[PDB]
């Protein structure tokens, strides 16, 4: 796994339009607060993907992180009258919640930032299909996947899924399935590209590396327990910055080595930055992978 | 030059599909069974929709025709050099008597050595009694002792990886060339199965199958050749064999890390009162990486080096005899409304009659759009299919014939309609 | 068999090498160092019941 | 004993229960996907109205 559990690089804003009623403690993230969209997430035997990696953001953190787009409506309402956009695409999903929450958001088709939104004082219930009227009602969303979020420059609008022998995976619909149809309860897992849309894959291989990036590597001030310090004011070699740092030969090799006029003690993260996977036989680093649990509807005739 | 050699038409009770607004989108789902082509040769397999111009492609290419052995026991060795450190201590000082120095344990520290601290690094501990008095350097008539902390370290940059064979696989490194025009290259090995975009390949029967290799092994260098040792391999680390000191990766051979094992009673010590001298009868394995290596001269066959994945493989001097099982995974197989038209050429003609390479032909084939092109003869029983790309290409397949003076008129189509095409050339006799 | 003397000539004996100190043989008192032998200590390995008592 | 078979009884009498795996879903009687099950409950009973003493 990963040390660093509740420590978020960047900004770290878990807080969804509709549902800004968690600002207090979940903006941003830190070791203190109770942020009901994140105490999920490191939970032991529910979400193990995101405890492998956890130094990369979130989905709500990749929306504030100009990563990804929002869907329109990016909170629909799962309790105005004339139905409503979220609900086919969360029919198909057999997920499960606590309750006392109000929003449960998730992955849409598009790849953009699909939601929904419960008035006060409406419950959900153990499936998340339909809210009930009303101990303490949560004060934000419930991840209803397990990705993470992350910055790549890798295009795969042509790598579609050819899931085959499938009618209708997840939520995406690949034909219009006529004759036979065999629905049954399968974990599938996806993976979003640059510009395409949510591809679902059979199985998963991850990849660790690291760069040069400021967001693999971590620093700590020393003054009179662990305080956490901006990074990215680090110079570069032959270039400008704010405050001095230094480290190892690991940190040293990426900035400049000052040593003797550095505030900080700079360090290396626990490999992260570049997470690549292995796709149609090369290897491509996604910007949204995860591992949910759907209804799969595969063919027969 | 390579080109496609066993041509056959796939059967209609695994090919269907239906027309969607003017598409057709075929679909295939099923087992099917293709001989494997020889040295050159590909195996090709076309595809018949609903009309005839929508005809596809889908060949195998054979590289060659290696043995891969398969690997059992194995491990990483290499050179050494013992590095002792001698440090004489007076008696009745620390850990200096006649007890403590005699039954000395070969696996912990001494405070004369303490100062290293805990290491990763293969060592070891001895004891031994030297004099005493002041005729050597003591105040005690009592003798003194001698604190040895030798230690093992390579001084090479690269190590080996003997292993052995226990069974030699018929490999057969395979390609397949998709419908739409990827290429994934792959494997099959006595009657494995693999994972492709549109099914499943596998081997049904093998070839030849040498037998009879527990008395050897074989020498691996990363980066480098590989190598070959006429000596039944053995179990136990022991003195005098190739592999006395083992490892278990190749960073535990450069730094000599302490997971690895070594034969007991090995460094042989020359305790000289103030003098250590640890001189150790290492056998160098690169003396016989040097003297044996591939390509070796073996009975009937040719071991040599490997032209793909890492592992020893053997060069035969038969034939090829396998056949390929070929399925489908419920496929998605797209078709054009109407194909292009396409002008062949004749370029030239050079292989031989009777004989498994066959014989490739020389077409220059000059269209516009992408697609196939279906050639047959006159009394249905030769069937050439090639790509169809834009502009002119030189393509041909693999030809088999029964006389030196092949005269036959051939009819192409790109489309269609068909077009006359005469060839011509001589062959020679191919054993 | 091969015997070494501090200050003296080496030796030769016609048979193999020793292993186990068994009484009626050469090699039935064995010892780790020289000063083990000559002040007879209790560090070296000997043959069970050897001294004959009258 | 099963739970489809408690309600007969348990007079003496020689008998056995078995239990056979078979397929799930829509295709043959089940409303889920996981392998459904098989109650067997096979008795043996006298046939002839006579024996003899071997």
């Amino acid at each position: 796994e990963d040390p660093h559990l509740r420590n978020r690089p960047g900004k770290g804003h878990n807080y969804i339009d509709g549902m800004t009623q968690e600002d207090a403690t979940c903006k941003p993230v830190t070791y203190a607060g109770a942020c009901s969209s994140f105490d999920v997430l490191l939970e032991k035997g529910k979400f193990p993907l995101f405890q492998s990696y956890a130094h990369h953001r979130t989905l709500l953190e990749a929306v504030h992180d100009t990563i990804i787009a929002k869907a329109d409506p990016p909170s629909c309402d799962l309790q105005s009258a004339h139905g409503n956009p979220c609900m086919k695409e969360k029919l198909v999903m057999k997920t499960h919640c606590p309750n006392d929450y109000q929003s449960a958001h998730y992955l849409n088709n598009d790849g953009k930032m699909a939601s929904v939104k419960c008035p006060p004082k409406y419950e959900l219930t153990e499936d998340c299909n339909f809210c009930r009227q009303m101990a303490s009602l949560k004060k934000g969303s419930y991840p209803l996947q397990d990705l993470f979020c992350q910055s790549s420059e890798d295009d795969g609008s042509k790598l579609k899924t050819k899931m085959k022998g499938v009618c209708e995976v997840g939520v995406q619909a690949l034909k219009k399935c006529d004759g036979q149809l065999s629905t049954a309860h399968e974990v599938v897992p996806f993976a979003v590209f640059k510009n395409s849309k949510k591809v679902y894959l059979d199985k998963l291989d991850l990849k660790t590396e690291e760069n040069l990036l400021p967001d693999s590597f971590v620093c700590f001030e020393h003054k009179g327990e662990l305080k956490s310090f901006d990074i990215s004011q680090c110079p570069k070699i032959g270039g400008h910055g704010s405050k001095k740092c230094t480290g190892d030969a690991a940190f040293c090799s990426a900035y400049e080595c000052t040593a003797q006029y550095a505030n900080a003690y700079c360090s290396h993260a626990n490999g992260s930055g570049i997470v690549q996977i292995q796709v149609s036989g090369v290897w491509k680093k996604p910007l949204c992978v995860g591992y949910e649990r759907v209804v799969v509807k595969r063919e027969l005739s | 030059d390579p080109g496609c050699s066993e041509l056959i038409q796939a059967s209609s009770r695994i090919t269907t599909c239906s027309t969607e607004g003017v598409n057709t989108k075929c679909r295939l789902s099923g087992t099917a069974l293709i001989r494997a082509g020889s040295v050159g040769a590909e195996a090709c397999l076309m595809l018949k929709g609903v009309k005839e111009d929508q005809t596809k492609f889908l060949k195998i290419k054979t590289v060659s025709s290696e043995l891969s052995c398969r690997e059992g026991q194995s491990y990483w060795t290499g050179s050494f050099s013992p590095k002792c450190l001698s440090s004489r201590r007076c008696h009745l000082v620390g850990e200096c008597h006649v007890n403590r120095c005699l039954s000395w344990r070969d696996n912990e520290t001494s405070a004369e050595f303490s100062f290293v601290g805990e290491s990763t690094t293969m060592r070891e501990n001895k004891c031994f009694e030297q004099c005493g008095g002041w005729g050597c350097g003591c105040f005690n008539v009592n003798p003194s002792c001698l604190f040895v902390h030798t230690y093992l370290q390579s001084v090479r940059k690269e190590a080996l990886r003997v292993f052995n064979c226990i069974d030699w696989v018929h490999k057969l490194t395979l390609e397949i060339t998709d419908f739409d025009g990827s290429v994934s290259t792959i494997d099959l090995g006595a009657s494995s199965s693999r994972f492709t975009n549109w099914g499943s390949v596998s081997l049904s029967l093998d070839a030849e199958g040498i037998s009879g290799s527990n008395s050897f092994s074989f020498i691996e260098s990363p980066g480098k050749g590989y190598a070959i040792v006429d000596e039944p391999f053995s179990e136990i680390p022991r003195q005098g064999f190739l592999g006395e000191i083992r490892c278990n990766s190749e960073s535990s051979v450069l730094s000599a890390h302490e997971s690895c094992l070594r034969a007991p009673n090995l460094i042989s010590y020359k305790p000289m009162i103030d003098q250590l001298e640890c001189t150790t009868n290492l056998i160098d394995p690169f003396v016989v990486f040097e003297r044996g290596s591939l390509p070796q001269t073996r009975n009937d066959k040719t071991f040599a080096a490997s032209k793909g994945n890492r592992g020893v493989q053997a060069f035969s001097k038969g034939s090829v005899q396998a056949d390929l099982t070929l399925m489908f995974d419920n496929f998605e197989v797209d078709f054009v409304g109407a194909a292009v038209s396409c002008d062949a050429a004749f370029l030239n003609l050079t292989g031989c009659y009777s004989c498994n390479a066959g014989a490739r032909v020389c077409l220059s084939i000059t269209s516009t759009g992408t697609g196939s092109l279906s050639a047959h003869n006159k009394d249905g029983s030769l069937h050439i299919v090639l790509p169809s790309e834009n502009g002119t290409k030189d393509q041909c397949q693999i030809l088999h014939f029964t006389v030196p003076e092949v005269e036959e008129e051939f009819m192409y189509s790109c489309d269609g309609d068909e077009r006359p095409l005469l060839v011509k050339g001589t062959l020679i006799a191919i054993d």
